């Protein structure tokens, strides 16, 4: 192709290649000549001489339909020597993203990195050696012009050239959209069959005005497109059909990729749950291990079939309609989310599950998965959902109110549709008239009288800290008075958890909703 | 074009490649448009895949303006460029900045365009306009000519600076001038009338010298210290008591004269928390004691150049923040208060917070501090360039603020 090389230079600090070929058999050395003499004959390498150090050793080997065999060069040697490049295309586009075709093709292209030229003073670093079987016989050297297949610039170079060629195009044709992914080229449209076709062929052209090959009609590939793990037409979307075996035994490693399986369907299957497949792994001893079906375990499994027994698809985005999300908690510490624009009609799906912390409640928990949301939002459709929501305005606001960290939530409206989030319990801002003052250290006294010791060694200086509350709790009326001593527990009681992985905090947290009235208070140790 | 000074990173050091945290689409666009002005006037160039650099960049508004602002991170390039001593002055702190009654901040980002950047230093510049959904890898830019932003852009244009500053600096003396980064903040004591209008000149005076200039209008005089506060009661119970024998506490670590021994007296016993304790005269003296220890910083605590200056916020509630600037803890250099009733929203009231407390340490220690935000990251940089309104970005970590430590202030 007649078009500007991109400069290339060695990391700083090292020199090129200079490895050793390897023996190469007689035969494979014929081989090696016929496809290096046809490639010096397409420009493609060149003859070199002498005192050029440089070297990177080469083979031979064949696959499908032929007696001729493919090239392979070592590039793992120039490649670590190679300066780093700006990330070939790094991020991935979700279906969901995308805007409805009527017609789409996909255009194959190949040899492409030989299309492309190798910057000039760069060619001296890919050179390498055919030798020629007879003693004191050739042993031809070579050097590239193009660029190298499995170097590691030839990826950005040709998808930065390609972006460059495709431009004019692009800007002639403001109604067709290329997506260009390694290879392959999709190039859709919302044209009628006929005019899109015609496009189709304008642009194979364009191509070969630079060299470019593709295949026409016949060879090319038609929707459904299967890539990344999804089907893609082009008016909906949905992910790879996923199969869910019937088995009496399952290892651990068969409920591993199970579990991997149900994660990635539930971006558009909603209702997939792997809580039960989950806890079967606790505690397993070898990948090998069979573990029993669970009854719960079973019931999930079997719902999970049922779910991906039915087929549904995404639809695509309409930029002329507004976003919007819905959550709602599907048990405890878990929460669901769909993403649409019309009334049932899902763009997207998801679970949200992450303890940020040890204790949280609810509204806490809420307000992270509308974080997670929004930066999803942000990065598929470039703008941010109109939430729905199952609290009250107010349970929100009282809760960030009383919260010492600083949060902000985007518009959100009311939805009804329970379990509504609720604040369980809340401690008092100021000490209670007449209510027992239990003072905490395991023990306690009371200004009653009362009083009561435990000895724990089973302990850290935190859970006993804790279980001198517990205590106070569970002895006092519905109305107490607390004060303690420890820093930790009042930090923990003071944030209002509802749920914690530690049984002692569930446990006064249990307390914490039965009592009518609680204030808890803390004053230095010694 | 005219001559390059020749720039280069601390030895050893390579480029900065910090990833840019993804755009709203508004956002890419309006930097679309900026940026093809930008490139049409070459300053910026569009660069190829052998560039793998990158410096995060921003879209932020402007107050009564309809005109959108790119903003670049530089803090990374900032931190791995050559130290900058200036063969002229060294650029020092007129110390006295802060005792005048008004200052007004300029924006003079813009003079830094009509200045070349070293050719072997633009690379280093690379920045990305993102695209959505990740359909390309983004455009990519380098600069050609000084970045605003940059801390080597008012070191490299120091010099043609004093020389459009000279008519002025001693056209009237009596005029304060300190420059940092892009701004330019303009001090004097005169009646705020006619400071307004000799802003105004200087304006003018630049335009016509090499440059264009657009904020704040501020008055360093009235800025105190809020010192620790004790609760006056008609009235003490024992949690009254409880907490103020606490707060005490945590105070002489600072101010080591703080007695409670009286105080604790009063205390001992399991007492039910609502007694009302009838106060000793011993006890009432300690208090009037310790009050006045508490009426003014503890003495002896030093800015020292040497050192970073660190700045924690506090969430008090209805609207209300508190932070302290410091360099050893406890070694407050200032501590202030920040209101604006509650509604607004939290993330708008600390990121007004955060440039206010910016802005007065430029002015008073010619530095701007290192942040301890009360923030979950993700929400932060969702959000913070929603309001965000200076020039510069200090650096920021995110904490989590003890429930004690928070109303120790308040
Ligand atoms: C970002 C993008 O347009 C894209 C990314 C991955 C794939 C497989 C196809 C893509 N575009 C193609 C396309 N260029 O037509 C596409 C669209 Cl735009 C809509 C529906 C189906 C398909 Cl295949």
């Amino acid at each position: 192709s007649p078009i500007e090389t991109v400069p290339v230079k060695l990391k700083p600090g090292m020199d090129g290649p200079k490895v050793k070929q390897w023996p190469l058999t007689e035969e494979k050395i014929k081989a090696l000549v016929e496809i290096c003499t046809e490639m010096e004959k397409e420009g493609k390498i060149s003859k070199i001489g002498p005192e050029n150090p440089y070297n990177t050793p080469v083979f031979a080997i064949k696959k499908k339909d032929s007696t001729k065999w493919r090239k392979l060069v070592d590039f793992r040697e120039l490649n670590k020597r190679t300066q780093d490049f700006w990330e070939v295309q790094l991020g991935i586009p979700h279906p969901a993203g995308l805007k409805k075709k009527k017609s789409v093709t996909v255009l194959d292209v190949g040899d492409a990195y030989f299309s492309v030229p190798l910057d000039e003073d760069f060619r001296k670093y890919t050179a390498f050696t055919i030798p020629s079987i007879n003693n004191e016989t050739p042993g031809i050297r070579y050097q590239y012009n193009v660029l190298p297949q499995g170097w590691k610039g030839s990826p950005a170079i040709f998808q930065s050239s390609m972006t460059k060629i495709l431009e004019p195009f692009r800007k002639q044709n403001p109604d067709i959209v290329i997506y260009q992914y390694m290879d392959d080229l999709y190039v859709g449209s919302d044209l009628e069959i006929g005019q899109h076709r015609t496009k189709i062929e304008e642009l194979r052209q364009h191509l070969l005005r630079w060299g470019l090959t593709t295949p026409d009609k016949k060879h090319q590939k038609e929707p459904p497109f299967l890539w990344m793990g999804y089907e893609l037409h082009p008016d909906k979307w949905t992910v790879q059909p996923i199969v869910l075996p019937e088995k009496d035994s399952w290892t651990v490693n068969d409920i591993q990729k199970l579990v991997g399986k149900l994660n990635w369907a539930s971006q558009i299957y909603p209702g997939i749950k792997v809580r039960q497949l989950c806890k079967l792994l606790r505690g397993t001893k070898a990948l090998t291990e069979v573990i029993p079906l669970t009854e719960e375990a079973e019931l999930e499994l079997a719902e999970n079939r049922e779910i991906l027994k039915e087929p549904v698809h995404g639809v695509y985005y309409d930029p002329s309609k507004d976003l919007i999300a819905e959550i709602q908690k599907q048990g405890q510490g878990q929460w669901t989310y769909q993403i649409y624009q019309e009334p049932f009609k899902n763009l997207k799906t998801g679970k949200y599950a992450r303890m940020r912390g040890a204790h949280t409640n609810d509204v806490k928990q809420l307000t992270e998965a509308v974080q997670k949301i929004t930066t999803e939002s942000i990065v598929i459709w470039g703008k941010t959902p109109k939430f729905k929501l199952p609290i009250q305005k107010e349970t929100w606001e009282t809760w960030w109110t009383e919260y010492w960290q600083a949060t902000w939530i985007p518009e959100w409206e009311f939805v009804n549709t329970p379990p509504l989030v609720k604040l369980w319990y809340q401690l008092e801002k100021e000490p209670i008239v007449g209510a027992e003052t239990f003072y905490v250290d395991a023990g306690y006294v009371t200004n009653r009288g009362r009083q009561k010791v435990v000895t724990l060694t089973d302990t850290t200086n935190q859970k006993t800290e804790l279980q001198a509350i517990y205590l106070a709790l569970q002895d006092s009326g519905l109305e107490v008075n607390i004060v303690t001593d420890s820093q930790y527990a009042l930090g923990i009681i003071q944030a209002q958890p509802d749920q914690s992985e530690s049984e002692l905090v569930n446990q006064i947290i249990e307390q914490l909703i039965k009592k009518e009235k609680v204030y808890l208070a803390w004053v230095p140790a010694h | 074009p005219i001559e390059t000074v020749p720039v280069k990173l601390k030895p050893g050091m390579d480029g900065p490649k910090v990833k840019q945290w993804p755009l709203t689409e508004e956002k890419i666009k309006a930097l679309v448009e900026i940026c093809t002005e930008m490139e049409k006037e070459g300053k910026i160039s569009k660069i190829g895949p052998e560039n793998p650099y990158n410096t995060p960049v921003f879209a932020i508004k402007k107050k009564d303006s309809t005109k959108w602002r790119k903003l670049v991170d530089f803090r990374e390039l900032n931190k791995r460029t050559q130290d900058f001593w200036e063969v002229q002055l060294g650029i020092p702190h007129p110390a006295g900045l802060k005792k005048k009654k008004s200052v007004t901040v300029l924006d003079v980002g813009d003079a830094y365009f009509s200045v070349p950047l070293d050719e072997d230093f633009r690379k280093y510049t690379a920045f990305t306009i993102p695209s959505i959904n990740n359909e390309t890898p983004g455009i990519r830019y380098q600069y050609n000519v000084l970045p605003q932003g940059w801390k080597g852009s008012p070191a490299i244009f120091q010099s043609s600076m004093t020389k459009i500053l000279e008519p002025f600096r001693k056209q009237n003396p009596d005029i304060v001038i300190y420059q940092y980064m892009d701004d330019l903040y303009v001090g004097s004591d005169l009646e705020i009338g006619q400071h307004r209008t000799k802003i105004e000149e200087l304006r003018q005076h630049l335009l016509r010298w090499g440059l264009t200039t657009p904020g704040y209008e501020l008055h360093p005089d009235k800025w105190t210290v809020q010192p620790i506060v004790l609760p006056e009661k008609d009235s003490w119970t024992v949690n009254d008591i409880q907490k103020l024998v606490g707060k005490l506490n945590w105070a002489s670590q600072i101010y080591p004269g703080i007695k409670v021994r009286q105080l604790c007296k009063l205390l001992r016993g399991t007492k039910a928390l609502t007694e009302v304790i009838p106060l000793t005269e011993e006890a009432e003296l300690e208090l009037a004691e310790n009050r006045e220890i508490l009426k003014e910083p503890v003495h002896g605590v030093y800015y020292d150049p040497s050192k970073d200056l660190i700045a924690e916020i506090q969430k008090q509630g209805q609207g209300q923040w508190t932070y302290q600037i410091y360099q050893e803890p406890f070694k407050n250099l200032k501590t202030g208060k920040y209101a604006r009733g509650a509604h607004t929203n939290d993330v708008k009231q600390l990121t007004e917070a955060v440039q206010k407390i910016t802005t007065e340490s430029i002015v008073i220690w010619g530095k701007t501090p290192k942040f301890k935000l009360p923030i979950q990251k993700e929400t932060w940089e969702t959000w913070w360039t929603e309001y965000w309104q200076a020039t510069w970005i200090p650096e920021w970590e995110f904490v989590n603020t003890p429930p004690l430590v928070k109303l120790w202030y308040q």
